[PDB]
RNA sequence: CACCAUGUUCAA
RNA sequence: AUCCACUGCAGCGAAGGCGUUCUGCAAGUGCACGUCCGUCGAUCAAGAAUGAGAGUUCGGGGAGCAAAGAUGAUCAGACACCGUCGUAGUCCGGCCACUGUAAACGAUGCCGGCCAGGCCUUGGCAGAGCAAGAAUCCUAGACUCUGUCAGGGCCAACGAGAAAUCCACAGCCUGUGGGUUCAGGGGGGAGUACUGUCGCAAGGCUGAAACUUAAAGGAAUUGACGGAAUGGCACCA
C-alpha cells in the first residue's frame, strides 16, 4: 500500500543516519519523525561485532531500508546525518558516506541534507578522567 | 620523561611512604601517652 | 508545638462582632500586621489567598489539602511548600511539599504566603536527656523509649536470648498483624543511604 | 580578664556532652541570648521570648521568626522572592 | 536618583538650623520655621502620615530619605537615631535649589 | 633545558586558562596548550558527490552542505594522529602554516 | 505488515507560504473510541523555507509547524518555531570577529509568546589593515539594546502571521545591521531561532480562515 | 594503538 | 551541573583565579589636567587578609564524571592500563565553616635609573584622512595614518652567561657598593626524629643529629638506542 497523490509529485520522508564508531543506524520516518517507517542498523547485516560500523554493513542497511520505504510509498528523503555528539565525538563515523551512497544509488531522491549531531552550549563532564583514555 | 633522574623512586611516592610511616609512629606514641 | 501561633482577629461575616481565629504564624508576621484573606488579596507575606492567584514560584505555608478545608499542610516549624504549576483545564495545582513530594491539590485551596516561624530548631543538638524530657512532657507519654532487644520475649518479638539481638530479619511485612508489626515496617530498603534516595 | 579560650557560653556545660556538640550549641546559644537588630525602630533590642517569638524592648514590636535567631536565612530569601513575584505580577 | 542630600546635610549641620526628632519637627511645623522635612524610611506609618499632613497644612516640602533613623542620624553627624528632620535655616546648603 | 620560550602554551598575562577536553582521548588540556584545528569538510566527498548530486533535487557540485568541527587535541593525540610532527630546534620557531 | 492499518494525511501550511500541499504524514487508523485526529493534533514538522516558498535564496531556514486541526485528509499546521540551519550559522561564525547575540521574550498581541534569538557578527571595513574587527564591551551592550528595541518594535504590535512574514522577509536582520554602523558595523544579522512558548485558546474557525484563508488544496487520497 | 618482562661481579 | 563555537602571542585581578543575557552593590588600574596636600615614600622579622585542587565539618543536592569497591577482559601474574557499573567527592548554603598547601612557575623578590633596531596587539588622549547604513541628505562610538602615556608580546645589536639562553633583562659585575627583604653552602640521612605552636582530623609551620658517601648535579657535544617521526633500500627481508 501507499499514499495517493498527483502523477508529478514526490513523497518525502526523513532519513536519520546515525553514524557512530561502533554502529550505523539508517532510520526512515515520516517528516514528523513521530511515525517510524523502517529502521535498519549495521549490526543487523553482519556477524562480527567489529563490522557493525563497516562501510559495507551501512551500505546493506541503507539498501534494505530503501527497498522497504519504497514498498511503503516514500520516494525522496530529507537526510539528517548525526554523530554520537554531546560529549563523545562530533565526527561522523565511517558508515555515513556509504549509507548516503546506498540510498542515492538505490534510487531514493535526495532533498535536503543536514547535520543534527547533538552539540552542547556547555557540557557534562566527559567520560574518562583528566588523563583520558590512556592507550 | 619530563624530569632528571630521581635517585630513588618517585618523590611523590616516597613522600607518601614517609607520611604513612609518620602516622604509624604517631599511633605508637599515642599508645604510650 | 515548635511554631508560634497567631491570634488574628477578623470581623464577623454577618454579626456585629470580631472573630479571633488562631493560625500557625508566618515567619516575619508581627502584631498589628493586617493580613488579608481572600481571592482578591495581594501576594504579600502572611496573606491567605487561593492557590490559583499564586504565580508558579510562590512559597506557601498553612496549605489546604481540600477546598473549604482549613490549613492541613506545611504547618511545622520552618515548613513551606512551593507552588510548582497550575492546570486551568482541571482547576488544580501541583505543589512541592516539605517532604520533597509533589502533591496535586485543587486551585481553590487556600495557603498562607511565607515560611512557618520558629525555624532552625533541629539545628540545635539536645544536649541532655532532661531537654527531651521537658520536650515530650507537653506532647505525650512517649519518652524514654525502651528498645525491644532489652525486653523479655513476653513483651516484644525482639526480647530474650542470651545475647541481646534479633534472631530474625527486622524488615517485617505490611500485612503483619498488630503485635508482630515491630521493626522496619514494610521497608523497601535498608542500610546506609548513599547516592540517591 | 579573659576567662575561656574556645568554650564560650558553653562553660555552663563544663566537661560533658562532647566538644563537637558544645560547638554547635555555642553557635546557637550566642544568638538565642543576644539582642538582635530591630528593622523598625533601628535599635538592637529584639529579645527572644519563646521559640519563634521575638519582642523588642524599645519599639514594643512582637515578631514571629527564628528559633535561635530573629531572621532565618530562608526567611530573608523568601521575602525577596515573594517581593519579586509580586513586582512582576503587579 | 541623585544622592547629594547626604552631602547637603553636612552643610546644614555645619552652618544652619536643624531640628532632629519627631517633637522638634512637629514644633517647627506648628510654627513657621520649617523649610523641609526629611523622613527616615523606617518611620512608623502613623507618625509618617501625621508629619506629612502637618506639612501639607504648612505648605512645606517632605523628602523621604531612603535611609533609616540610624542613617539619618549618621548623616547629621550623630550617634543617635532620628526619624524626622526639620531644616529651619538652610545656611549654605542648597537643598531646595 | 627550557624547550619553548612560551612554555608549550600561549598563556601570557593570564594566571589560569580554561581546561578543554581532547576530542578523542578526553584529556583535560589548557585551552592554549591544546593543538586546535577548526576543520571544514563536506557531508559528501567527491567519491560520492556525483552519485548523490545526480539523485538530488536542491543540490549539485559546489552546493552541498559542510561540516564545521573544531577538533581540539592534547599534545599526545596530536603527535600520534600526526596532526603535528616533531620539528627541528630551528624550525620550531615557525608559527605560520 | 504495519502499513495495513495506516492512513495518510496532507499537511497544509498557513497563508504566508506559497506551497501548501506537503508532508503526507502517517498515522494508525481509528478503531472506534480512539481516532487518529487527536493523534495528529500536535505533530510538529520541520520544513525548509526553500520548500515552503520554492526559492533557494531562503533554503537556509527550517520552520517548525504544529498541527492544530484536521479536516478529512487535511491537517492544518500553524507556526510553532523557526531556526537557521547548523551549516548556515556555523559558516556564519568565523574567528576574528565578535558575535553579538540577543534574546527576547515578547508578545505578538495575539497572545502568542515568542522567544527570538538573533545573531550578528562584527564587520571588517574595506580599507581595514588590522585583523581584529573586535567590538568593545560597551559597544556590544549598546548594539544589544538597539537589537532589543528593534526586535520589539518589529514583532510586538504585529500579529503572529505578519511576524512570520517578516521572518521570511528578514527585515529585522537588515534593520539591525543598518542601525549597527553607528556602534559597530554588523554582518549576517539573522534570527538564529524563534520559538512559541505559550499559545492562547484554540479557536478552530479562526485557525481555519485567518491563518489559512480556506483554499485547502486537493487532498489526494 | 592485542600482548613484547629480563640480562650476575670486576675489567674494555 | 556547565556556559561550545566566538576564544585570541586578547583583557582584568596582589596572587589563587575570572567567559550566556538583563540587572543591584561597592571597587581598581590607566588616561586627561596651571585641581589639592606637601615627602606624607621603598623594603619589610612579628603580625593580618586572600589563597587551585584534594581533604575535613554541619545541612541540603546528586544529572554527569568518578578515588574506594564491584566487575569483564588483557596477562605468566594484572584487586593496572582497556570496558560496564559504582560510594565518598565534585554542585549549593555556613559564626565571615575549617585547612592553608600545588610544577601556588616566569622554577626569574620588590622599589628606582639608563639600555640599538624592526614588528604585532590592548585602553586612553592629541592631531589628521580619499574613512562608514536607509538615501542621494545628514551625522555616526567603524576603518586608515601620525604622536604620545600606560599595558601584553615577538624577532635583533652591544653586553651577560657554563651554556641553554636573556633582551623594558638573567645587561649596566674582579672596571665588583642606588635601596631593601628572603633563602643556599657537596650528596644522602631529611624536611626525618624530638620539642614547640596552629588544626576536628588529615596535617601545616618550625626543624636537627648520630651515621653514611666521592661524587650527586647543570648546560652542551659526538656516537649508540628507541615498541619516535620522515625519507631511501635488501630475496643473508
Ligand atoms: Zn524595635
Ligand atoms: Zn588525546
Amino acid at each position: 500500500y501507499g499514499p495517493q497523490t498527483a502523477a508529478g509529485d514526490l513523497v518525502f520522508g526523513v532519513c536519520h543516519i546515525y553514524a557512530s564508531f561502533n554502529d550505523t543506524f539508517v532510520h526512515v520516518t515520516d517528516i514528523s519523525g513521530r511515525e517510524t517507517i523502517s529502521r535498519v542498523t549495521g549490526g543487523m547485516k553482519v556477524k562480527a561485532d567489529r563490522d557493525e560500523s563497516s562501510p559495507y554493513a551501512a551500505m546493506l542497511a541503507a539498501q534494505d531500508v530503501a527497498e522497504r520505504c519504497k514498498e511503503c510509498g516514500i520516494t525522496a528523503l530529507h537526510i539528517k546525518m548525526r554523530a554520537t555528539g554531546g560529549t563523545r565525538s562530533k565526527q561522523p563515523g565511517p558508515g555515513a558516506q556509504s549509507a548516503l551512497r546506498a540510498l542515492a544509488r538505490s534510487g531514493m531522491k535526495i532533498g535536503r541534507i543536514e547535520d543534527v549531531t547533538p552539540i552542547p552550549t556547555d557540557s557534562t563532564r566527559r567520560k574518562g578522567g583528566r588523563r583520558g583514555r590512556r592507550l | 620523561g619530563s624530569i632528571s633522574r630521581p635517585r630513588g623512586m618517585r618523590r611523590k611516592w616516597r613522600k607518601k611512604r614517609m607520611k604513612r610511616l609518620q602516622r604509624r609512629r604517631r599511633k605508637m606514641r599515642q599508645r604510650s601517652k | 508545638r515548635g511554631a508560634p501561633l497567631a491570634k488574628v482577629q477578623f470581623r464577623h461575616p454577618y454579626k456585629f462582632k470580631k472573630v479571633t481565629h488562631l493560625m500557625v504564624a508566618c515567619e516575619g508576621m508581627y502584631v498589628g500586621q493586617y493580613i488579608y484573606c481572600g481571592k482578591k488579596a495581594q501576594l504579600a507575606i502572611g496573606n491567605v489567598l487561593p492557590l490559583s492567584k499564586m504565580p508558579e514560584g510562590t512559597i506557601v505555608c498553612n496549605l489546604e489539602a481540600k477546598v473549604a478545608d482549613r490549613s492541613r499542610l506545611a504547618k511545622a516549624s520552618g515548613a513551606y511548600a512551593i507552588v510548582i504549576s497550575h492546570n486551568p483545564d482541571t482547576g488544580k495545582s501541583r505543589v512541592k511539599l516539605p517532604s520533597g513530594q509533589k502533591k496535586t491539590v485543587s486551585s481553590q485551596c487556600r495557603a498562607m504566603i511565607g515560611l512557618i516561624a520558629g525555624g532552625g530548631r533541629i539545628e540545635k543538638p539536645v544536649l541532655k536527656a532532661g531537654n527531651n524530657y521537658y520536650r515530650f512532657k507537653v506532647k505525650r507519654n512517649c519518652w524514654p523509649r525502651v528498645r525491644g532487644v532489652a525486653m523479655s520475649p513476653v513483651d516484644h518479638p525482639h526480647g530474650g536470648g542470651n545475647h541481646q539481638h534479633i534472631g530474625f530479619p527486622c524488615t517485617v511485612s505490611r500485612n503483619a498483624p498488630p503485635g508482630q508489626k515491630v521493626g522496619l515496617i514494610a521497608a523497601r530498603r535498608t542500610g546506609r543511604l548513599r547516592g540517591g534516595v | 580578664a579573659r576567662r575561656t579560650v574556645k568554650v564560650g557560653i558553653t562553660g555552663k556545660y563544663g566537661t560533658r556532652y562532647g566538644a563537637n556538640l558544645r560547638k554547635r550549641v555555642k553557635k546557637i546559644e550566642i544568638s538565642k541570648k543576644a539582642k538582635h537588630f530591630c528593622h523598625w525602630c533601628g535599635k538592637f533590642r529584639f529579645k527572644r521570648q519563646a521559640v519563634g517569638i521575638w519582642h523588642c524592648t524599645s519599639c514594643g514590636k512582637t515578631m514571629a521568626g527564628g528559633a535561635w535567631t530573629l531572621n532565618t536565612g530562608n526567611s530573608t530569601t523568601v521575602r525577596s522572592t515573594i517581593r519579586r513575584l509580586r513586582e512582576m505580577t503587579e | 536618583q541623585d544622592q547629594n542630600i547626604n552631602s547637603r546635610l553636612q552643610l546644614v549641620v555645619k552652618s544652619g538650623k536643624y531640628c532632629l526628632g519627631y517633637q522638634s519637627t512637629l514644633k517647627s511645623l506648628r510654627q513657621g520655621k520649617s523649610k523641609l522635612v526629611i523622613i527616615a524610611n523606617n518611620c512608623s506609618p502613623m507618625r509618617k502620615s501625621e508629619v506629612e499632613y502637618y506639612a501639607m497644612l504648612s505648605k512645606t516640602s517632605v523628602h523621604h530619605y531612603a535611609g533609616n533613623n540610624i542613617d539619618l542620624g549618621t548623616a547629621c553627624g550623630k550617634f543617635f537615631t532620628a526619624s524626622m528632620l526639620s531644616i529651619i535655616d538652610a545656611g549654605d546648603s542648597d537643598i531646595i535649589r | 633545558t627550557v624547550k619553548r620560550r612560551n612554555h608549550g602554551r600561549n598563556k601570557k598575562n593570564r594566571g589560569h586558562v580554561c581546561g578543554i577536553r581532547c576530542s578523542n582521548c578526553g584529556r583535560m588540556t589548557p585551552k592554549d596548550k591544546a593543538v586546535k584545528r577548526f576543520i571544514v569538510r563536506n557531508m559528501v566527498e567527491t567519491a560520492a558527490v556525483r552519485d548523490i548530486a545526480d539523485a538530488s533535487v536542491y543540490y549539485t557540485g559546489y552546493n552541498l552542505p559542510k561540516l564545521y568541527l573544531k577538533m581540539q587535541y592534547c599534545i599526545s593525540c596530536a603527535i600520534h594522529g600526526r596532526i603535528v610532527r616533531v620539528r627541528s630546534v630551528e624550525n620550531r620557531k615557525i608559527r605560520s602554516p | 505488515d504495519f502499513m495495513t492499518r495506516k492512513e495518510w494525511y496532507d499537511v497544509v501550511a498557513p497563508t504566508t507560504f506559497t506551497k501548501r500541499s506537503i508532508c503526507k504524514t502517517l498515522v494508525n487508523k481509528s478503531v472506534g473510541n480512539k481516532n487518529c485526529t487527536d493523534n495528529l493534533k500536535g505533530r510538529v514538522f520541520e520544513l525548509n523555507l526553500g520548500d515552503l516558498n520554492e526559492d533557494e535564496s531562503q533554503a537556509h531556514r527550517n520552520i517548525r509547524l504544529r498541527v492544530d486541526d484536521v479536516v478529512g485528509r487535511n491537517c492544518l499546521t500553524n507556526f510553532h518555531g523557526m531556526s537557521l540551519t547548523t551549516d548556515k550559522l556555523r559558516s556564519l561564525v568565523r574567528k576574528w570577529c565578535t558575535l553579538v547575540e540577543a534574546s527576547m521574550d515578547l508578545k505578538t498581541s495575539d497572545g502568542f509568546l515568542l522567544r527570538i534569538f538573533v545573531i550578528g557578527f562584527t564587520k571588517r571595513r574595506p580599507n581595514q589593515v588590522r585583523k581584529n574587527c573586535y567590538a568593545q564591551h560597551s559597544q556590544v551592550l549598546r548594539l544589544r539594546k538597539k537589537m532589543f528595541e528593534i526586535i520589539s518594535a518589529a514583532v510586538t504590535k504585529s500579529d503572529l502571521q505578519s511576524c512570520v512574514k517578516k521572518f521570511q522577509l528578514e527585515t529585522i536582520g537588515k534593520d539591525i545591521e543598518t542601525a549597527s554602523s553607528r556602534y559597530y558595523p554588523l554582518r549576517d544579522v539573522h534570527v538564529r531561532k524563534v520559538k512559541v512558548l505559550h499559545l492562547p485558546k484554540f479557536e478552530p474557525n479562526k485557525l481555519l480562515q485567518e491563518v489559512h484563508g480556506g483554499e485547502l488544496p486537493k487532498s489526494w487520497e
